[PDB]
């Protein structure tokens, strides 16, 4: 509800993608279940199959080898980097940038490549599962991931350039979407939404 | 005849414009969307092939259903549909959009984007890579290629 | 004349190209292709409803000083007198004045919206 | 002959707006690691013609709510007069020379607006109404500061006369003498095309395509030409009153071709900032005009004022 | 000056396809003009070749062939045209062409390769594969 | 552990009221911006010749299922079920009927490639390697039909990707 | 690579040149060989005029010199 | 990549970092497609001896 541009009411419908995932988990064995978690957030599809796999290994009172840990944190890091990689991109794009998206995006096509190549498919791998990984790293993966991740630095430094001290982009997000941080916990909010607003709690540090 | 000639060379002319220049529309439902977007960007643009996204269903030609089609969403899509101008090319991209795929048997989802609109092209994979896609698209080309609506015109 | 003839010239183009456009393409038009687009899903009310201007002050502020851009555009030839002390007193007054109005408008709140 | 002349400003402004579009697909792809387009014709050549036919041969769509009457009169609006404001321009002698030029160009910019705001009504959707008034504003807030500057630098021509820009330039650029005046007027030259970041009116990522969201086809296409005629000729604009020309009565050749060469830069120029910076929101944009550009420019006009008076240097009226 | 050597590398792709023809026939078929050592061509026609200069993903392309199973492609090509031998090669499954490393032998594997032949009359029509499952009586002949 | 974005507090110096002043208003921070767009400009762009040149894969890539077959040319699917079993999609239909040899073969094999999932399951599940996905991905069709695969086109399928896929299979089959 | 762009910014600058060409050229053809006369004031088209009168033929570009005299 | 000195030197300048050290596009440095086979290792519980489930 729009007096003139001012929006007096946002009401959220959802449910345009309701595909009842939930009810079919209940008639899948638990490995048949795991590839739903990865089409759940389709950015950050290793980290739900971490969070799976991990529930489940609880219930099973079953430790996974450390190597897999290992990398399983390795590629949810990676699978962070795509997750936000597309978020900030994208969101530039919404607000008008367009062209980090692109930039960044030729890496994304790289970090799909290790996933490919980890797994067959460049998104959706069921690699994490509960009890592991389904298979080691292939050969030569590691390397290829470190020259990756030596040159990335320079292609976030561009994006920064690019947005971070502009004053166009400063004035479309400097003071819009204040949350206080009394609001943001009482509503649920989670990760950057709390974290921005200056409350210090990340899951990987307070529960490991 | 010459008639004959004159409508096979400017039905290829029209066939070669319509090809050539293949705007979808930004419609991009479930994690499909994402090997779209992947297949805009630099490794894979599409843009050399003339296929650029274009919002506005008016100024669209080609609905490309990436992503699972909830029966919440069939209406919007048939709606966005109808008012795309033609002639209108539907692309389904995925196992969720060509016949429900992971969630064929759920209550929310439309078993196919068969059943509400027209396909033309359907793309198999889950999510089915963005050479995929392109490949996808420019099968629709040379399907538009093959077109004889002038001829047609003509002999009837 | 010239001005005229140039004017139609284009004007014929223009139309003519519409014409084209909606003649020589092939035509399906039904209901649901010609609804109003509201991203899919229809329309709540019209869009022939009052739109709130939420800078009213602004666009008769502009009417205010197109006003003084009017009086100002004579300015290249009054630089072309032999009093160019009172030309350029009254000019700059005007301007001044011009100035003074932003100001007072703007510290009254009057360029903020809503 | 003079029809002829018209044909051939019209004519190839046409195919220089077509072409224009490929250089900005193009210029845009390989500022974000992309190769434009390139399959259609040697290096994309033909894809402009494409686009053409294409859009001419789509079915163009009547809303059902639209007043056809004003949601055709706006389109052609829109192209005769961005193909009309080409008509006083000189490069090097215009096809018509008017005492008042820069009034009427600025008129003729003031009474496209209309189909902006004429298409978004007529089209009857809240999407269009939405980038109407859009326009609306931003029309109001770069006007002013563009006739300001405007008069400001015409000052020194001495006249409003578009051909005497160039004798006024014949030993240096107006740029060196007004370099702010200049960047205000680019920036305006922007919100006047209704291009990056000031692409409120049609604003895809916002409004799904702004005014001409019920727009198709031949209308469509026609929208865009005004659109890139408009950015060509206010950057050639541009060119006439800062960057100055050469010109050689005997070879006016010269003359045209450095001319269409700064041109080139400028719309350059303005593709290079649609790829680079993010939008503005309008309540931005008309800040930014009215409390930042509008005072800086009302200082300047009347040091410029000012400046021919008390050095002497009072332009001649003829 | 560099200028000048760039010049003279376009030249000398201009002379690597064969001329101007040959050049101009590159450029229309696969809008790229870059000429690159010949690994081989399949039975097809395709020819593939490798340029390791190139960045990853650009080292290795192939030329399909302008006839392949009775069907005129020197416009109209597909991915589906590349033999499963030299797809590996191509899609960077593996660094050794099938020339230096033919694949095994197998009388069943196919002879000649299929491309995609969706919207022709070869095209797959899905039919069950097993037979009736209940059979009905058949009524005497005699009238009684 | 905690890093603090932004409360950085600018200099009140004349000389760097000066700088953030001519930044203001001779714009220096979108210079910057259009700097790198225009590197961006004049470095090679990373487009990809295809259909002409093809993107990297790895042996264990998912694409069209097939039905692969004994050097002899014996199918190898002995009618476990248990590939049908642990789909995650039910994509797959499986009869079998003793065959006149008396062996366990399959007398229907359906695989609808329009509910897949591409999981890569029953690659791993099915025990004798008889069902593998391909390195095949331009497999589109222009029917929905034609994507609701069978036993004979699976195999056809097999026989027609086999030298890719064994050579696909040695390079991974030590990782699995 | 960056290069491939400039092909297409030819064109434009190609037609975006000959408007000005042809309006210098037509202009030449129409006055006889010489620029368009720019009357911006009233004094100037009247010389236009008794230069019309002064031709004969009703053209203002030809021009009568010493020869007319005496 | 294959920039002329003087094309290097602009991207350089503009950006105000050295390009060529770090570029996008991937060239020889990438890992050979074709690998020496691999060698997994076996896990804990592969023991010939004193290895009863129900200990673990
Ligand atoms: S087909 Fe697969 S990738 Fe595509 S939307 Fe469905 S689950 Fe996601
Ligand atoms: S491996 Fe494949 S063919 Fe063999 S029994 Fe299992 S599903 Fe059937
Ligand atoms: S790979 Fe295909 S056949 Fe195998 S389990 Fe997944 S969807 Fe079913």
């Amino acid at each position: 509800e729009l007096s003139g541009e001012m929006v007096r009411k946002c009401d959220p419908h959802i449910g345009l993608l309701h595909r009842g995932t939930e009810k079919l988990i209940e008639y899948k064995t638990y490995l048949q279940a795991l590839p739903y978690f990865d089409r759940l957030d389709y950015v950050s599809m290793m980290c739900n199959e971490q969070a799976y796999s991990l529930a489940v290994e609880k219930l099973l009172n079953i430790q996974p080898p450390p190597r897999a840990q290992w990398i399983r944190v390795l590629f949810g890091e990676i699978t962070r980097l795509l997750n936000h990689i597309m978020a900030v991109t994208t969101h530039a794009l919404d607000i008008g940038a367009m062209t980090p998206f692109f930039w960044m995006f030729e890496e994304r096509e790289k970090m799909f490549e290790f996933y490919e190549r980890v797994s067959g498919a460049r998104m959706h791998a069921a690699y994490i599962r509960p009890g592991g990984v389904h298979q080691d790293l292939p050969l030569g993966l590691l390397d290829d991931i470190y020259e990756f991740s030596k040159n990335f630095s320079f292609r976030i430094d561009e994006l920064e350039e690019m947005l971070t001290n502009n004053r166009i982009w400063r004035n479309r997000t400097v003071d819009i979407g204040v949350v206080t941080a009394e609001d943001a916990l009482n509503y649920g909010f989670s990760g950057v939404m709390l974290r921005g607003s200056g409350i210090q709690w990340d899951l990987r540090k307070t529960q490991p | 005849s010459r008639g004959e000639y004159v409508v096979a060379k400017l039905d290829d002319l029209v066939n070669w414009a319509r090809r050539s220049s293949l705007w979808p529309m930004t419609f991009g439902l479930a994690c499909c969307a994402v090997e779209m977007m992947h297949m805009a960007a630099p490794r894979y643009d599409m843009d050399r092939f003339g296929v650029v996204f274009r919002a506005s269903p008016r100024q669209s030609d080609v609905m490309i259903v990436a992503g699972t089609l909830t029966n919440k969403m069939a209406p919007a899509l048939r709606k966005v549909y109808d008012q795309m101008p033609e002639p209108r090319y539907v692309v389904s991209m995925g196992s969720c959009a060509n016949g429900g795929g992971y969630y064929h048997y759920s209550y929310s989802v439309v078993r196919g984007c068969d059943r509400i609109v027209p396909v033309d092209i359907y793309v198999p994979g889950c999510p089915p890579t963005a050479e995929a896609l392109l490949y996808g698209i420019l099968q629709l080309q040379r399907k538009i290629k093959r077109e004889k609506r002038l001829r047609i015109w003509y002999r009837r | 004349m010239n001005i005229m003839l140039t004017l139609l010239t284009n004007v014929t183009l223009a139309s003519l190209l519409v014409l084209i456009a909606f003649w020589l393409p092939q035509l399906n038009a039904y209901s649901e292709k010609t609804s109003p687009y509201e991203c899919g899903f229809d329309p709540m009310g019209s869009a022939r409803l009052p739109f709130s201007m939420k800078f009213f002050l602004v666009a008769i502020t502009f009417l205010l000083f197109d006003l003084e851009i009017a009086l100002l555009l004579p300015l290249p030839w009054a630089s072309q007198t032999n009093n160019l002390k009172t030309m350029l007193t009254m000019a700059l007054f005007l301007l001044i004045l011009l100035a003074a109005s932003l100001a007072y408008e703007w510290t009254q709140k009057g360029l903020e919206w809503a | 002959m003079f029809m002829i002349n018209i044909l051939s400003l019209i004519i190839p402004i046409l195919l220089a707006v077509a072409f224009l579009t490929l250089v900005e697909r193009k210029v845009l792809g390989y500022m974000q690691l992309r190769k434009g387009p390139n399959v259609v014709g040697p290096y994309g050549l033909l894809q402009p013609i494409a686009d053409a036919l294409k859009l001419f041969t789509k079915e163009p769509l009547r809303p059902a709510t639209s007043s056809i009457s004003m949601f055709i009169i706006a389109p052609i609006l829109a192209l005769s007069l961005a193909l009309t404001m080409w008509v006083p321009l000189p490069m090097p002698y215009p096809l018509i020379n008017m005492n008042l030029g820069v009034l009427f160009m600025l008129a003729m910019s003031s009474l496209a607006v209309y189909s902006i705001l004429w298409s978004g009504w007529a089209s009857n959707s809240k999407y269009a109404l939405i980038g109407a008034l859009r326009a609306v504003a931003q029309t109001i807030s770069y006007e002013v500061t563009l006739a300001i500057i405007l008069l400001s630098v015409l000052l020194m021509n001495g006249s409003y006369t578009l051909s005497t820009l160039i004798t006024t330039q014949e030993h240096i650029w107006m740029i060196f003498t007004s370099w702010p005046l200049a960047m205000m007027w680019f920036i305006s030259t922007l919100a006047e095309t209704n291009r990056a970041p000031f692409d409120l009116t049609e604003g895809e990522s916002e409004l799904v395509s702004g005014f001409n969201v019920e727009y198709a086809a031949g209308p469509f296409a026609m929208f865009f030409m005004a659109e890139y005629a408009n950015i060509i000729m206010m950057n050639a604009f541009t060119a006439i009153l800062f960057l100055g020309a050469s010109h050689d009565p005997h070879t006016p050749e010269l003359y045209t071709i450095n001319f269409v060469l700064k041109t080139l830069a400028l719309t350059i120029t303005f593709l290079w900032i649609r790829a680079s910076y993010p939008r503005f929101r309008y309540d931005q944009l008309m800040h930014l005009l009215w409390k930042s550009f509008l005072p800086l420019t009302l200082a300047l006009c009347m040091w410029h004022i000012s400046l021919p008076i008390m050095t002497a240097s009072i332009p001649p009226q003829s | 000056m560099e200028l000048v050597q760039v010049l003279r590398r376009g030249l000398q792709q201009v002379s690597g396809h064969g001329g101007l023809r040959g050049y101009l026939r590159v450029l229309f078929r696969a809008n790229d003009v870059r000429v690159g050592t010949l690994v081989g061509e399949d039975k097809y026609g395709n020819k593939y070749y490798e340029d390791n200069k190139q960045f990853f993903g650009r080292h290795r392309w192939v030329i399909y062939t302008t006839e392949m199973n009775g069907r005129d492609t020197f416009w109209d090509v597909d991915g589906s045209m590349v033999p499963p031998e030299w797809h590996r090669w191509l899609h960077c499954m593996t660094d050794d062409p099938p020339t230096t490393k033919p694949p095994t032998a197998r009388k069943y594997i196919w002879t000649n390769h299929k491309f995609n032949v969706s919207g022709t009359p070869q095209q797959y029509v899905p039919y069950s594969t097993t037979r009736k499952k209940i059979q009905e009586w058949v009524p005497p002949s005699t009238p009684y | 552990t905690y890093k603090f974005v932004n409360m950085r507090e600018p200099s009140m110096d004349m000389k760097s009221v000066t700088d953030r002043a001519a930044q203001t208003l001779l714009w220096t921070e979108l210079v910057r911006g259009l700097g790198m767009t225009l590197s961006y400009l004049f470095r090679e762009p990373a487009t990809i010749n295809y259909p002409f040149e093809k993107g990297p894969l790895s042996p264990r890539f998912r694409g069209e299922h097939a039905l692969r077959r004994y050097p002899s040319g014996e199918e190898r699917c002995i009618a476990c079920k248990l590939c049908e079993a642990v789909c995650p999609a039910q994509a797959i239909t499986i009869e079998a009927e003793p065959r006149a040899d008396g062996s366990r073969r399959t007398t229907r094999y359906d695989i609808d490639m329009t509910k897949c999932i591409y999981c890569g399951f029953c690659q791993e599940a099915c025990p004798v390697d008889a069902i593998v996905e391909g390195p095949n991905f331009e497999f589109s069709t222009e029917t929905h039909e034609e994507l609701l695969y069978n036993k004979e086109k699976l195999l056809n399928n097999g026989d027609k990707w086999e030298a890719e896929i064994a050579a696909n299979i040695q390079a991974d089959y030590l990782y699995r | 690579m960056w290069f491939e762009i400039l092909p297409g910014i030819a064109v434009m600058a190609a037609c975006l040149f000959i408007p000005g060409m042809a309006t210098a050229h037509i202009h030449k053809f129409t006055n006889g060989g010489k620029e368009k006369r720019v009357a911006h004031f009233s004094y100037q088209w009247n010389l236009m005029e008794r230069d019309r009168c002064i031709s004969g033929v009703n053209r203002y570009h030809v021009t009568k010199g010493l020869e007319n005299i005496d | 990549a294959s920039a002329t000195r003087v094309i290097q030197l602009l991207r350089n300048w503009a950006s105000g970092r050295d390009l060529q050290a770090k570029l996008q596009l991937r060239y020889q440095e990438i890992s050979k497609r074709t690998q020496p086979p691999p060698k997994l290792p076996v896990g804990p519980s592969h023991k010939l001896s004193n290895n009863y489930y129900c200990t673990r």
